[PDB]
RNA sequence: CAUAUUAUUAUCUUAUUAUUUAUAUAAUAUUUUUUAAUAAAUAUUAUUAAUUUAUAUUUAUUUAUAUCAGAAAUA
RNA sequence: UGUGGUGUAAACGUGAGUAAUUUUAUUAGGAAUUAAUGAACUAUAGAAUAAGCUAAAUACUUAAUAUUAUAUAAAAAUAAUUUAUAUAAUAAAAAGGAUAUAUAUAUAUAUAUUUAUCUAUAGUCAAGCCAAUAAUGGUUUAGGUAGUAGGUUUA
């Protein structure tokens, strides 16, 4: 588990030191000419899925120390795909349990990423979905179920929209939802309605691709259910029916994404 | 000050009796080195006046003798004036307000008359 | 006969520096041929990183000349 | 007590060396006809573009853009110089901060008011080199000098 706390680690140190000496410490050959005129092993291109696992164990601290590096190191920036922002995200609001601090470091650190040729880190299907997913569980919990307390923070969270594609058509959706659930008004200039299209989940799929398709699809399934069991009204749809069934039924094995985190909810809770 | 040609006052005279030479000068030169122009004198003490004189109504004179065409050409060559300097050579009518400064910046009893 | 300082050299030694030959599986950048770990869409194709390769800029190595200064000798 | 800029070639003190191989003084002295040099103020003009590197930058890198030699004639202050033209290369930079507002969608941008940056021309202030004349005593120091004296090239 502490591979990416140790492989991460050196990632960062490798591309936080200065290129006059980066030869002289990370290369071979010049490590006599270094030490007679400490060496750390070479450092390779690294997988995103290597900090996917982190979060599975701290993390406001490492996203701390991680971003701030200088701008113009692109490999640091860029690495983070918003793949991570969801998840970090979900893991901070179910069970790490520090979800406000995480939503202020990513807006303030939101405010930095503009200017690293990074927008799409942000995005609707990777950050607005989510956020506003675990916004119904944190009104649900604690009925924080002010209108105009919601709704600023709704349109504070459009702020934070750095890709304006909605193409699942899930956002339009989880809206309607948040402003029911509430009783605001949901305005939001830039949004869109969109049918939705969630990809089909084949019975037949290898192994390799069933899981594959398992690690995609886990934070919209999350939505999906959280969607669906936060309002009955939300089973009107039969294609938010379909993913969903049909994903559940490829969980027969070993348990649901789901349940772990409701469960991880109530032992925080107590 | 500034530039390498500045209008200045260079110090003669003995210990508590102050007089002063009008100079063009280097900037890195000694004060009291010999400039490039002399371009006048100047006495900071002024002219003692009767107490009846003074009932009279009579100023104080200063003195300050001075080439007034050279200064001119050596003002427009780009020498730059020092802060006495300044204030002597805008009294003389050599230099306009646009020389002052905002601590420099008022009523008039008297106007800058030129005599023959 | 003894002590001291200054200068000179077909002599010896010589920091430093500047020139000067020649050498680097010597380095750092660009150019190749290749080997490695990442990426993405659907066998990859591209990126980052090492191998070999040939032009620059340096260091190490020496060849030669000059050189502070000493030594010896002479004045 | 981090990175940067500007400031210390001046002034101050001293008289060791230095008798002229570059020192001093003088001249209304010169040329090699002293450089696409401004050191730092004037007067005008024009610019102020990208990356890389450092944590960032007006710090450093890399890149972009902006007189001389030829030839043609002209003359004369002529056995050369100067002038004008046409080419060749010149071909060499930079920087932004502080305030206002005005747009739009905190983000950029557009103006401005400030103080800075760079380039070019001229002016100031200034530098480099050479000549002539002069600059103490001892010839009981009378011969000295081999780059020495001169010529021709190259660096
Ligand atoms: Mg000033
Ligand atoms: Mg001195
Ligand atoms: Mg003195
Ligand atoms: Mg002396
Ligand atoms: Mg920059
Ligand atoms: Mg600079
Ligand atoms: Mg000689």
């Amino acid at each position: 588990g502490e591979i990416a706390k140790a492989k991460l680690d050196e990632f960062l140190i490798y591309h936080k030191t200065d290129a006059k000496l980066k030869p002289f410490i990370y290369r071979p050959k010049n490590a006599q000419i270094l030490l007679t005129k400490q060496p750390r092993p070479p450092v390779k291109p690294l997988s995103k899925q290597t900090l996917n696992d982190f979060i599975y164990s701290e993390l406001l601290d490492w996203f701390k120390e991680w971003t701030g590096t200088s701008i113009r190191k692109r490999a640091i920036w860029t690495y983070i795909s918003p793949i991570h922002v969801q998840k970090m995200l979900t893991a901070s609001f179910f069970k790490i349990g520090k979800y406000a601090h995480m939503v202020g470091l990513l807006y303030g650190i939101e405010h930095k990423f503009l200017k690293a040729q990074n927008p799409s880190v942000f995005d609707i299907e990777h950050f607005f979905n989510t956020n506003i997913m675990c916004a119904l569980h944190r009104n649900r919990l604690k009925d924080y179920k002010d209108a105009e307390i919601a709704q600023r923070k709704l349109q504070v969270a459009w702020k934070k929209v750095l890709n304006r594609k909605n193409n699942t058509g899930l956002a339009n959706i989880l809206v309607a939802t948040l402003g029911r659930q509430i009783g605001f008004t949901p305005e939001l200039t830039g949004l869109q309605p969109v049918d939705i299209s969630l990809p089909d989940i084949p019975n037949s799929s290898s192994g390799a691709e069933l899981k594959d398709l398992l690690s995609k699809y886990e934070g919209i399934y999350l939505i999906a259910r959280t969607l669906l069991d936060i309002d009955q009204h939300n089973a009107q749809y039969l294609e938010l029916q379909e993913f969903i069934r049909q994903y559940q039924n490829a969980l027969s094995e070993s348990s649901d994404p789901y349940d772990t985190h409701l469960k991880a909810l109530g032992l925080l809770e107590t | 000050t500034c530039g390498l040609v500045r209008i200045r006052l260079a110090r003669f005279g003995r210990k508590n009796s102050p007089v002063y030479n009008i100079v063009v000068a280097n900037s890195r030169k000694a004060r009291d080195a010999k400039p490039i122009e002399v371009l006048g004198t100047y006495v900071p003490v002024p002219s003692p006046v009767t107490k009846r004189e003074l009932k009279r109504g009579v100023v104080p004179i200063k003195d300050v003798k001075l080439d007034f065409d050279r200064t001119k050409y050596w003002i427009g060559v780009g020498a730059q004036p020092s802060e006495t300097v300044t204030k002597l050579l805008r009294k003389a009518g050599i230099l306009n307000d646009a020389w002052a400064t905002s601590k420099n910046s008022r009523k008039v009893v008297f106007e800058r008359m030129e005599t023959l």
